[PDB]
DNA sequence: TCGAGAATCCCGGTGCCGAGGCCGCTCAATTGGTCGTAGACAGCTCTAGCACCGCTTAAACGCACGTACGCGCTGTCCCCCGCGTTTTAACCGCCAAGGGGATTACTCCCTAGTCTCCAGGCACGTGTCAGATATATACATCCGA
DNA sequence: TCGGATGTATATATCTGACACGTGCCTGGAGACTAGGGAGTAATCCCCTTGGCGGTTAAAACGCGGGGGACAGCGCGTACGTGCGTTTAAGCGGTGCTAGAGCTGTCTACGACCAATTGAGCGGCCTCGGCACCGGGATTCTCGA
């Protein structure tokens, strides 16, 4: 027997491809499961967290801090198109709004 | 037992001021107390009938967070 | 206008001289010249610039650009056509030329 | 039995200067710097042969067609050849998912209201390139093993060295030996190589050139701005001191260096700014230098009327048969080179595990340019 | 104490790879959490709708590739396809 | 000294909309939700989580409503909200 | 001659329209516009009269409803008269252009 | 080939009578135009991409009743 | 559904008394509330204010 | 040819129970068949959600009461469910 | 209020095509055992939800002014409606080809299923350094003279 | 329209608790091998989608007159925002108890899985009456006197 070496290793990426596949199985989706449907998922999953996380990250940086809060998830979230349409009726707890006023109310 | 007033007139006005509002008329109050308690009465009986599926007797916030899903407001932060 | 021109004239309609080739470059940001018009920094000996003086070039390329070659660390994820075609790409997009 | 760019004449013509027995000029293109290495000669050869042979199947295609017409024609197809191979596979493998995703987002329309306009950092900030230069010149032969005689060339010894094309078994080597070989990855302790930092124009020239040197003296003659005025024109944090630097670079030593040399951050060179940058995941650059990058093509694409993807610009069949093109199609149709890499061609850098017959891959589909 | 699987460490390395001097709350983890598990869900029901759609019992890369394109909105469908495929490929060749 | 109407407002849409914090008091709210879970069963405990959740859900949906309220007063040419408003938002969001 | 004032055909309209069931857009038209759009996505594609239909279908219910909040959005401004700043509200209220 | 003008001011006026309007300023025909422009897009995309899936040339009702309820959009009466 | 239709002095079933059916009854309104009905029609209902 | 299956003679049937002098068009009965199954469709994903919460590996009448419950609205669920208790006490006790 | 005029509704014929009922098969649904594991009990631990108390003190609650905004009330005008005439193309019926969805049939790769073995990823423990908390200061802004 | 009061952002110390590592264990993922059914190619087949043509006529276009709503301006008065002083529970700690959530163990009965049999439901085929047009008169509503 060979070293072991993990699947999502050979893919290069960091989510588990092994746990993917456990989950696909074990969740009630389709009788059968292919080799490549796992890599494919976990390459997508961590590909979003990437996104969310660098966007996060830089509206933490803007604000001077160095700890990502949920108040700089729901920054990064609301501030980006798309991001915004895939959740748009999501809620993100202790997120805040994002600050907009309405220009007939200013003093003119 | 009139709780519904825990939900005070500032409170409603501070709600408000989050939303971007300047000026509040004086009958708002009631009808925000009334939109609340429908809001909360479906996601509470939601809640109960998942808590009483699994034989329990305490609503863990899991089961909130499946009652808020069904409805469509899914929430971040609480459970997984 | 069924094919591009050569010269890429007439290609914008508000200005169909702008895009063009044989123009100015677009300045993003105002110039700034050791003398405030055309003297590039480091022309006159002894001008500070914002209080420091101006590095050589060749000495800044020296001590950080330089490094033994034999640790070179080859990319593992490209190729030198990566390479290849940036330069074709940038000769294609620019050529500032200077007086013979 | 294959063509070659045509020649050119000159008062003092470099490529003669590099070796005079053989007797080769320098070539003739659109531009003048088409010989400095044999690999961008390559790529200009492979360029007019495709040209050629696009021209020849349109008249075949459509025997009624003038000279003009075949050549408009074909002209239209390299253009837009080249817009889909760039903003389709080289952009995104610069920037990288975010800043492409964010400076580049879906096209819309033709825009009149933008400027395609190069800009004058733009001139600078694009010579990223000579930090991916490997020290030698590879040629590979139809196995793709070291071709001989000199498998490994010095790039001292190959630069306006035209009469390394003519004489030396042609393009294919060199094509070959691109496809197949890594670039150099651009590390914070490893910028440039010495070969083009010592050596660059050595035999032309009476002493070698340095081309980071050259790169900080025109940025200087250009009079651009420093490196902090650019991070406040991209929307970056602007460092003043040792600490914010460092953290800016993720560096210390590097920081310090920087500091010695200039004093304050508001005096580094947008270059060395640009360079010396930690790069962006699964990008070649950092995020100043992938700013003004994108922001340029973008201007660049949302402003040329003539665009692909355009309305008017070509047929919606045009269109579908265009979106299949790519480059090892190119390669291995325009001349003899059979074993080409697959899917992105900036990525496959191993033999074998990545290349294929380019027997299976479909070819141009030209029927749907019937008049 | 029974063992509670999440997905932290690997946010955590991706997070490291993305900005390697930036940490992360509590809070942000479970959100980030969530956000993954709800995600794997959408794609996973939308491929085996599909799957069900066409009288198969295969869940495939096919099927995952037309879910992540039918759900995720413009641009970002397009990046996620590549790096999908970017990593089934570099999975085959291995 | 005193300021004009609407100035104070406008200071409190800002403080509000920069802030992440919940604007209800938390232990009214928590006997709200015990009293209204009353009604379905008897005897019921409440982890401090699910309250949290319940209050977390009110107040992101209580803010969204008003956003829309304040839209449908601004097309009435009004800078006050009346109920009229909030029933008209909810009705075209499909909640009556 | 005879004449009705403003208002009492259209009157009559909306009760002929609100009890009959059939479709309001011609169909050949609405066949057209829907081939030139799904032009876009695939080359030569083929539609069977069903997939059209249905088409037509979804799209009638969904304007008729968008008109119904419209029509609400208008008599909130105290009008009559439908301006587009009221689908502007209703698309946004809704979830749609917001 | 413009054919959204295929739809007609008489068209959308009918429409807006089945929705109740009694009265219909000059400038909703544009908008409504554009509306049924942007709703068709959404649906026919989606339907087409299932059809691409299944590796067929033809748009089935299918298809089109799939990408309708994945939208919430459910319609009774095409299987 | 076979209320409507005999209100109507119909023996058969049509697409339209399903739609009456459903839009009447509040329980199965909100049952199908997101629900479209093919050659269903609309309710009847016209706003007060555009009466004469 | 081939063998379709639906919801008609089952549908005919019941409204011959109800209606015994009416009948019922084809466009009709392709609507009750869709309400059917997007009835069945939403009550079995439900269940099958409910199974999954609490780790069971087996769908019963509790996951179905449940799911009832849940889904229709007000006195109808009410309704439905008798209805159903009572089928599974006849089935029972023969 | 009252009459002339459209518009809609309500009755009597007249076909016609689709809904409803009858056969012929065949392919699931039923009946009759076997088997193995998922779930139904009981015990038992110990976590966390509930209750109670005392004390700051920040929040809420009344109350008094005044001003800005909601709300009728004219008045103009222009834009949308109703109606008649002319023009256009939708609709219906019928023909003719052929692309391409559906069925068979026939293997071949690919996935499930079983042992063995380890490393990857949990839980638990620890410490130090972001960040929340005071405190004085410096602007930025608003209202008024 | 320059100077005064108030609010908020900023820079400088203190302390703490929560996040980021370190370590031990175990169970879930990886490496093999085998068996069989799902699916990928091919080869027909017929059906239903597209393209065309001609006639009738219903609906889209266009033009015109006018009236009735849309929008702007103008009081007016009242109700909501802003301060200010007083009451009131909210939040924070600490203490104590026990209900019930969660884990372990045993065992049993219920669902999956076969095989054999047969009848329920689906497809194809007719056929007649419910409904969709036709015509006419009857009743109703509307608008100018
Ligand atoms: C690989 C071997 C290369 C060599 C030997 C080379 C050589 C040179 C030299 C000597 C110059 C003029 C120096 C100056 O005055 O600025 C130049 C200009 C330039 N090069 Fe390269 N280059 C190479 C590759 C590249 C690549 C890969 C890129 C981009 C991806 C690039 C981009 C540029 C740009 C932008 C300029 C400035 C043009 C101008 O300002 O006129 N070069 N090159
Ligand atoms: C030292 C060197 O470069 N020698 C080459 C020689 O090998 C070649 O044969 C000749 C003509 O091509 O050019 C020169
Ligand atoms: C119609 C349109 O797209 N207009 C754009 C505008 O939005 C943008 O602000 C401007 C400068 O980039 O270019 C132009």
């Amino acid at each position: 027997r060979a070293k072991a070496k993990t699947r999502s290793s050979r893919a290069g990426l960091q989510f588990p491809v092994g746990r993917v596949h456990r989950l696909l199985r074990k969740g009630n989706y389709a009788e059968r499961v292919g080799a490549g449907a796992p890599v494919y998922l976990a390459a997508v999953l961590e590909y979003l967290t990437a996104e969310i996380l660098e966007l996060a990250g830089n509206a933490a940086r803007d604000n001077k801090k160095t700890r990502i809060i949920p108040r700089h998830l729901q920054l990064a979230v609301r501030n980006d198109e798309e991001l915004n349409k895939l959740l748009g009726r999501v809620t993100i707890a202790q997120g805040g709004v994002l600050p907009n006023i309405q220009s007939v109310l200013l003093p003119k | 037992r009139d709780n519904i007033q825990g939900i005070t007139k500032p409170a409603i006005r501070r709600l408000a001021r989050r939303g971007g509002v300047k000026r509040i008329s004086g009958l708002i109050y009631e009808e925000t107390r009334g939109v609340l308690k429908v809001f909360l009465e479906n996601v509470i009986r939601d809640a109960v009938t998942y808590t009483e599926h699994a034989k329990r007797k305490t609503v863990t916030a899991m089961d909130v967070v499946y009652a808020l899903k069904r409805q469509g407001r899914t929430l971040y932060g609480f459970g997984g | 206008d069924k094919y591009r021109t050569i010269t890429g004239m007439c290609n914008n309609r508000r200005s169909p001289t702008l895009g063009a080739s044989n123009r100015a470059f677009v300045r993003w940001l105002p110039a700034e010249y050791e003398d405030g018009f055309s003297l590039p920094y480091g022309w006159t000996p002894g001008v500070k610039r914002n209080g420091f003086p101006v590095a050589l070039a060749r000495a800044v390329s020296n001590e950080i650009v330089r490094f033994p070659t034999d640790q070179l660390t080859p990319d593992q994820e490209r190729s030198l056509m990566f390479m290849q075609w940036g330069q074709l790409l940038d000769h294609d997009l620019d050529f500032t030329p200077e007086p013979a | 039995g294959r063509a070659l760019l045509p020649f050119d004449n000159l008062h003092d013509d470099p490529c003669l200067l590099t070796n005079r027995s053989a007797r080769i000029p320098c070539f003739l293109a659109g531009d003048t710097r088409s010989s400095e290495m044999p690999e961008l000669t390559s790529m200009h050869t492979l360029l007019l042969r495709e040209h050629n042979r696009l021209a020849t199947e349109l008249k075949s295609l459509n025997p009624r067609w003038d000279g003009e017409r075949l050549y408009q024609e074909a002209r239209k197809i390299v253009g837009a050849m080249v817009q889909i191979i760039t903003y389709r596979d080289y952009l995104p493998l610069v920037l990288g998912p975010t800043a492409m995703r964010k400076y580049l987002p879906t096209y819309r329309s033709y825009n009149d209201s933008v400027d395609p306009r190069i800009a004058n950092v733009f001139t600078n900030a694009f010579r990223y390139g000579h930090t991916l230069i490997q020290p030698f010149m590879f040629r590979l032969d139809n196995r793709y093993q070291p071709m001989e005689p000199n498998p490994r060339v010095p790039l001292s010894r190959v630069f306006f060295a035209s009469w390394r094309v003519v004489l030396e078994g042609g393009i294919d080597p060199i094509l070959r030996g691109l496809m197949a070989t890594p670039a150099k990855l651009n590390r914070q302790n490893q910028i440039a190589v010495d070969e083009i930092r010592e050596r660059l124009f050595e035999q032309v020239m009476r002493i070698g050139l340095d081309l980071p040197a050259l790169n900080m003296q025109r940025s200087r003659d250009h009079g651009l701005p420093g490196y902090n005025a650019w991070r406040r024109f991209c929307g970056l944090p602007q460092p003043e001191t040792v600490g914010q630097l460092g953290t800016v670079l993720r560096n210390l030593k590097l920081a310090r260096k920087l500091m010695e040399q200039y004093g304050t951050p508001n005096n580094i060179d947008i270059w060395m700014g640009g360079v010396s940058e930690p790069l962006k995941r699964k990008g070649r650059v950092g995020p100043l230098l992938a700013c003004i990058i994108g922001t340029q093509f973008r201007k660049l694409r949302d402003g040329d009327r003539f665009w692909w993807e355009n309305e008017g610009v070509f047929s919606m069949q045009q269109r579908q048969a265009l979106a299949q093109i790519s480059l090892p199609r190119i390669i291995c149709d325009n001349t003899g080179i059979t074993t080409v890499s697959k899917n992105n061609i900036f990525m496959s850098n191993s033999y074998p595990r990545d290349f294929v017959n380019c027997s299976t891959l479909p070819a141009l589909n030209l029927a749907s340019w019937r008049e | 104490k029974t063992r509670k699987e999440s997905y932290a460490i690997y946010v955590y390395k991706v997070l490291k790879q993305v900005h390697p001097d930036t940490g992360i709350s509590s809070k942000a983890m479970s959100i980030m959490n969530s956000f993954v598990n709800d995600v794997f869900e959408r794609i996973a029901g939308e491929a085996s709708r599909l799957a069900h759609y066409n009288k198969r019992s295969t869940i495939t890369s096919r099927e995952i590739q037309t879910a992540v394109r039918l759900l995720l909105p413009g641009e970002l469908a397009k990046h996620a396809v590549s790096e999908g495929t970017k990593a089934v490929t570099k999975y085959t060749s291995a | 000294h005193r300021y004009r109407p609407g100035t104070v407002a406008l200071r409190e849409i800002r403080r509000y909309q920069k802030s992440t914090e919940l604007l209800i008091r938390k232990l009214p709210f928590q006997r709200l939700v015990r009293e209204i879970a009353q009604d379905f069963k008897t005897d019921l405990r409440f982890q401090s989580s699910a309250v949290m959740a319940l209050q977390e859900a009110s107040e992101a949906y209580l803010v969204a409503l008003f956003e829309d309220t304040n839209l449908c007063a601004i097309h009435a040419k009004r800078v006050t909200i009346m109920p009229k408003d909030i029933q008209l938002a909810r009705r075209i969001r499909g909640e009556r």
